[PDB]
């Protein structure tokens, strides 16, 4: 709504300097944020001084790399047409002892110098890095110049800074004050859209052949930097080359024209690209955006209803809570047997306030508690707070919390802004493994129990895990619902990958005798046959103890 | 594998790159090997060693014996590179076309196309080593110009370049005469049109080089004769004080601008004029 | 003629033999876009500019760079890493700039920037204010390039970790290309490209060196040749006059090699390939390991249907497994199911035995979980095979190996084989699905797979005429395949005593069944029943916990 109020309206005010907004997809919040820090104390400087107040100038954008931080920077400086001085971390790193310091200051000289300015400077973190990794007294001296440049811009005004970084806590707390580089946005790993978005972007001069389907694709892609599908188009082109190199005669200078105008790119080599391809993006903690509505997740009626309770309202109707004064829960904590959709549900959380998602899964709480990873509970924080209104899952908590993490947490969680959306939910099979401390009120104080799913909350489960695969037409789920009292989600998604696995052996065998284009029924029976409970009846005994517990002490 | 571009320099250039130029040095004292073996004193000396040149009071190291230098320092034989080209003079003019995203300079400029910080340092070598006067007449006409007129002079003196035994690999320019363009001589200066200047010393050249001379130099006289009875001038250019000022290091890196060194180890194919110029 | 017509520039592709896969991919990024750069205009795409070799040292790598470049007949410009950082201060990086400059200006070009890891080292390396101008140089070059020029570069390092992570992203090496240890074919390749200046006697047997030759990398192949030609020289000592300065030709024209030299260098060399992680080749069918065909069944509709018939499993929208766990009593012949796995698909295949785990849980060693895994990567089709898994899944070790297997794409045909004697002492977390979720029971062989491995045994030992095996088989109940292994080589053992004894008296060609009988009087179970009887209930439960 108001918020990408900026974006609504020859070319570019008609190399490098042809970047545009139309370069662009899948950021829209984003780039709505940068556009509005940028053009408007530049383009427009008259609405401040009308209103009577000075803009920040300092921008700070990171994400994980390859997520168009530099494209976006040189779009907005082409399209805002304002003097655009470029500042590369390794570049002014790689200059002599003395020279690194003299360049930034004549860089700022200039940029105040000419009429109003945007200053990128691509990659700070080479130079202004934490001052742990600040090693040596020319990092020092580059640090304090940096320093000193940005605190004496803020009374010249006209010219804004922009930076970008990997990750908020690579750069020199020092940075990130009052006149200095205040404002931060967060770029996160784009959705189906916006991968649709940049797949169309990127693949507009190819010979594309007309069997192309660019949603299958988006959605095969998931994970997938902007970069990521740049270099996956670039790889099938390059394999439809070498398939056409049969044709091709290599000795000879030149190749045949007619053979050159039937090159055309097949979605078979996509396949083989995306095979190829090793996206790197959620190896680290990132923002991602997630679409799981109520019908994903079978059953929990009431949980559904109380999750609504507790997340909704505070979000689509803070007016109510004001009026009655009462502040909203800050977390939330689910726990049960392994496999009962506790993701699902965070998920469908999530969408259901448009908010974004950040997930910790257990091996990265443990690389954490380790000391052997590059982000951090602070950083994830940041993170959730640059990106709010946010949903931060924490999931195998039990792992850290049977220490110095969980009383990182515990400050981090303590130190949230109360009226700022950003929920915390964490997920445990072993409740009473977890700390006291983290279960006080102001934190994850509210417990609720996700049992297994019921009859009819199985037969929606396995109806929707195999609503995407071929199966006999005319096939019922109702015997295999109803026999399959006790298991949990897992155990469904089991038996129809064990299904589909008979199925595509049977096929294999067939093609291979000279048939199968069906999941029949005997698939289902010989797969059901080597499926049992994943939960030991002891453990739902003590599930059902700890629930009759908290009821009897809350009541 | 690509070496040294092909073109005509002048024949002392090639004379001494033909030659070494090692110093050889006796058995020392501090030897510990039989007669045949050299462990670090007894091995040649190069010829741009510094302790020989401030042991035997010479200032500079022959440029020669520094491009020298250069070659034993880099240039790998048979791997290692492709013969990137060891001399290269001084630029500091700005990247009129570097469009990495951006406009020209007035109207945007990175990080890569602006001129770093200039750090001046005297120069350790000198690309003429000698200057030699044929006959003493020549600066003894040049100076009874200002005995009889009273004002200062400037000409430029033509000659040829040829080796000097006395410095390692060094270079004597010899100076057979001197021609003395129209120029308005003054009292505490002197001045002189540019434009008639250049275009008769074209003609001029031209018949020199029939002749077979070449310009090699400037020389002008800045001289004031004391009240002293006897013929005598004040030591005006001396250590504390200057020795050239501004306006003629800024003519004399003019003219050496315009007289470029053509040498086969640069890009460009030139470095480092070998254009001297003398002051009474 | 051929190459586009000592001095290396005298390197042509006849000059590198074993390596065509990696030879290929080298061709195609670096040929194609400078040969035929309109092929690319006509598909609209930016080839790629960046290339990345890698592999233990003396594979070779600088080798195929001069070779390419040769035969590309492109403006090749070799960097060295040592020459460059040998300078004084603020020289190597002026260097670098005058390296990539002149590369640019003559354009098609091949910059080959040797031993990257001197000049980019990892961040933790450096730690100094030159090793950081130099990378931050080397980055801004890179940046640089991307466009604007023809220009391709192409760079050679020992592991993917020793250099600075900066360097492997988009605009930048993001190709990367592993170099193994060659196989058999491989190696007699390498053997007759080198053996053909050399005066080699009639009798030499170069294929029966190449058999002999495993882990031998093209270096120690050379060091190899070197040494039997010294050893020949010695040999002919004798006649020759040292204290002359002149040798008669007709001794010179009597030199020749022999297999007698060749297996004394085989004795006097050091190599040293299999010391780190490497990937290589293996040549393992479904016939060299007996019994166990339910278990072979199973591997197969395992592992071949996915990488063979992919179609398959996109049509039914099923995605394939990751990996699997064997476990059961020493000696039952996991690795040989691994290796044979990994021939069927014809992928390479990585092993990663006990003390190397333990190393790297010490942190003692080159080589991490992250690494092994971006060579696996790199080297696709690949099985990673950790062996004797439970000495480190009794850690920081086992959640990077959980981070990696999370992080491995689902589409790339990397499997990783886990063996171990004690299932229950395994981690829990790398038996959930999407991990180490199948598992699989190697049992001791039966009868005829004992037979079986016993014939196997013997394909290489001279047996004696009519010689049987049935009762040794039946009499070893309970043994593994490495108790068969001992007995036969007990039975060598006495059979060459014999020999030696008969020889040292002077006959004892091939073995004797009496031999055999000696050999298994010794014999001896290497398994307690109270360890079988473990894991047959072991095996029990998970059938009932697999139960209706
Ligand atoms: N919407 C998009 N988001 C991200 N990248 C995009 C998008 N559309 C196209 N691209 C392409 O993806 C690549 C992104 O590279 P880019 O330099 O912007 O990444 P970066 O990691 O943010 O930058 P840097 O590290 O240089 O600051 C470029 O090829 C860009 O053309
Ligand atoms: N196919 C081959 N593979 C490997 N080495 C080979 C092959 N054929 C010949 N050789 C010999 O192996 C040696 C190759 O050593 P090389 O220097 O290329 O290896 P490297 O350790 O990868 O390189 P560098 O240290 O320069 O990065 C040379 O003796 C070469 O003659
Ligand atoms: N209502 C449901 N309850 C449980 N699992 C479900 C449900 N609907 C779908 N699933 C399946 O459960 C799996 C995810 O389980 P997950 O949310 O990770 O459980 P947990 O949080 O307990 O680990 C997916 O295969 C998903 O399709
Ligand atoms: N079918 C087989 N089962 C077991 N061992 C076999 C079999 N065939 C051959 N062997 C022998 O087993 C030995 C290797 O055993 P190995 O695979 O290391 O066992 P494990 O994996 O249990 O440690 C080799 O000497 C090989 O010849
Ligand atoms: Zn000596
Ligand atoms: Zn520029």
């Amino acid at each position: 709504k108001t918020a990408t109020a900026i974006l609504r309206r020859g070319k570019k005010r008609k190399n490098m300097n042809e970047v545009g907004y139309d370069d662009i997809g899948g950021c829209r919040k984003q780039m709505a944020q940068i556009r509005e820090m940028v053009e408007l104390p530049l383009r427009h400087p008259q609405l401040f001084k009308a209103i009577g107040i000075k803009p920040p100038r300092g921008v700070l954008m990171y994400g994980p790399p390859g997520t168009g931080k530099t494209l976006m920077a040189r779009a907005v400086a082409n399209e805002t047409g304002a003097f655009f001085f470029l500042i590369n971390g390794p570049e002014v790193m790689s200059k002599m002892a003395g020279e690194s310091e003299s360049n930034l200051r004549k860089a700022f000289e200039e940029a105040e110098k000419n009429a109003p300015a945007i200053i990128f400077i691509d990659e700070i973190d080479s130079i202004a890095p934490k001052r742990d990794k600040t090693n040596g007294e020319v990092e020092r001296r580059v640090v304090s110049q940096l320093l000193t440049l940005m605190d004496g811009m803020k009374a010249r005004s006209n010219v804004v800074v922009i930076a970008a970084t990997n990750r908020p806590n690579s750069i020199d707390p020092a940075l990130r004050r009052f006149g200095r580089f205040d404002r931060e946005v967060d770029i996160g790993i784009p959705d189906a859209t916006g991968r649709l978005e940049v797949l169309r972007i990127h693949t507009k001069n190819m010979k594309l052949a007309d069997d192309v389907d660019l949603e299958a694709l988006a959605a095969e892609t998931h994970g997938y930097v902007g970069a990521d599908i740049a270099s996956l188009c670039s790889e099938a082109a390059m394999q439809q080359i070498r398939e056409k190199m049969d044709l091709i005669d290599l000795d000879e200078d030149e190749i045949d024209a007619e053979v050159l105008d039937s090159l055309g790119v097949t979605m078979d080599n996509f396949r083989f690209a995306l095979g190829n391809s090793n996206p790197s993006a959620l190896r680290e903690t990132v923002v991602e955006s997630v679409n799981v509505t109520w019908d994903d997740v079978g059953g929990l009626d009431e949980i559904k209803e109380e999750l609504k309770e507790t997340v909704e309202y505070p979000v689509l109707h803070p007016d109510q809570y004001t009026k009655f004064g009462l502040s909203p829960s800050k977390g939330v904590l689910f726990y049960g047997p392994p496999g009962t959709g506790k993701t699902l549900l965070a998920k469908a959380v999530a969408t259901e306030v448009s908010a974004n998602f950040i997930s910790v899964k257990g091996p990265e709480l443990l690389s954490m508690w380790y000391g052997e990873s590059e982000s951090n509970i602070r950083d994830i924080f940041d993170k959730a707070r640059a990106a709010a209104p946010t949903v931060v899952f924490l999931d195998e908590l039990d792992s850290i919390a049977k220490d110095r993490v969980v009383n990182q947490l515990l400050t981090e969680m303590d130190g949230m802004n109360a009226k700022k959306n950003v929920f915390v939910i964490g997920a445990t099979n072993r409740p009473d493994q977890i700390d006291p401390a983290i279960l006080r009120p102001g934190r994850l104080d509210q417990l609720i129990y996700v049992p297994l799913p019921d009859e009819n909350a199985r037969l929606s489960i396995l109806n929707a895990q195999l609503r995407k695969t071929p199966l006999e037409p005319g096939l019922e789920l109702t015997a295999i619902a109803k026999a399959t009292q006790g298991f949990s989600g897992a155990d469904l998604l089991y038996i129809v990958q064990r299904a589909a696995k008979y199925a595509i052996k049977d096929s294999i065998e067939a093609h291979r005798q000279h048939p199968v284009p069906y999941i029949t029924k005997e698939h289902f029976a010989e797969a059901m046959k080597t499926a049992k409970r994943s939960v030991s009846d002891a453990e739902l005994r003590r599930y059902e103890a700890y629930s009759q517990q908290m009821k009897a002490s809350r009541g | 594998r690509y070496g040294p571009l092909r073109i005509k320099e002048l024949a002392v250039d090639e004379e001494l790159e033909k030659e070494d130029g090692l110093i050889p040095r006796q058995k020392s004292k501090l030897c510990k090997h039989g007669d045949r073996g050299m462990c670090e004193y007894c091995s040649p000396l190069p010829p741009w060693d510094k302790e020989y040149h401030e042991k035997n009071k010479i200032k500079h190291i022959s440029f020669h014996s520094y491009l020298k230098k250069l070659n034993e320092n880099a240039n790998k034989k048979e791997n290692g590179s492709s013969y990137i080209s060891p001399l290269s003079e001084p630029d500091f003019r700005i990247n009129k076309r570097c469009h990495n995203g951006h406009e020209p300079w007035p109207r945007g400029i990175c990080s890569k196309c602006q001129p770093s910080a200039i750090t001046l340092q005297q120069q350790e070598f000198r690309m003429v080593d000698h200057v030699e006067f044929q006959k003493s007449e020549i600066i003894n006409e040049f100076i009874q110009a200002w005995r009889y007129t009273g004002m200062q002079r400037f000409g430029y003196m033509y000659g040829s370049y040829s080796k000097y035994d006395n410095t390692p690999l060094g270079i004597k320019a010899v100076v057979e005469a001197i021609y003395e363009p129209p120029q308005h001589d003054e009292q505490d200066g002197l001045t002189m049109d540019v434009e008639q200047v250049k275009n008769e010393m074209l003609q001029i050249d031209r018949q020199a080089q029939e002749m077979g001379l070449s310009r090699i130099g400037l020389i002008f006289t800045d001289l004031s004769d004391a009240g002293a009875g006897d013929g005598s001038v004040f030591c005006k250019r001396h250590k504390d004080s200057f020795f050239l000022s501004s306006l003629e290091v800024i003519m004399a890196a003019r003219h050496q601008t315009r007289h470029p060194n053509v040498s086969k180890y640069s890009e460009q194919g030139f470095f480092s004029s070998k254009f001297v110029t003398c002051v009474i």
